[PDB]
């Protein structure tokens, strides 16, 4: 009944929240290796909740 | 304990969610219990 296009809005809010997350706080720069730490961890919250 | 009870009742509205902790008075946790029951029933005639 819906279109793909709300489920990629959900995504969406789900990276809005993550990058919040990650801004909500300081911490690093990080693009140097693979796995991030608070990205990973808001990532799990975000799926957690 | 405000602080962690406002996100604690929060969690316990929304479906658990996230556990966080529990006290150690079983008071507490027959007031949990019975908020949870009127969260469930709450969710209940939500979707209803």
């Amino acid at each position: 009944p819906f279109q793909s296009t709300l489920w990629l809005l959900v995504g969406l809010s789900v990276h809005v929240v993550a990058v919040m997350l990650y801004l909500l706080d300081r911490f690093s720069p990080f693009g140097r290796f693979e796995d991030a730490l608070t990205l990973s961890s808001a990532m799990w919250f975000s799926w957690r909740v | 304990t405000i602080g962690k009870a406002i996100w604690l009742l929060w969690g316990l509205v929304f479906n658990n969610s996230l556990p966080v902790q529990n006290p150690k008075g079983t008071t507490s946790k027959i007031m949990v219990s019975v908020w949870a029951f009127f969260a469930v029933i709450f969710l209940a005639s939500y979707t209803a």
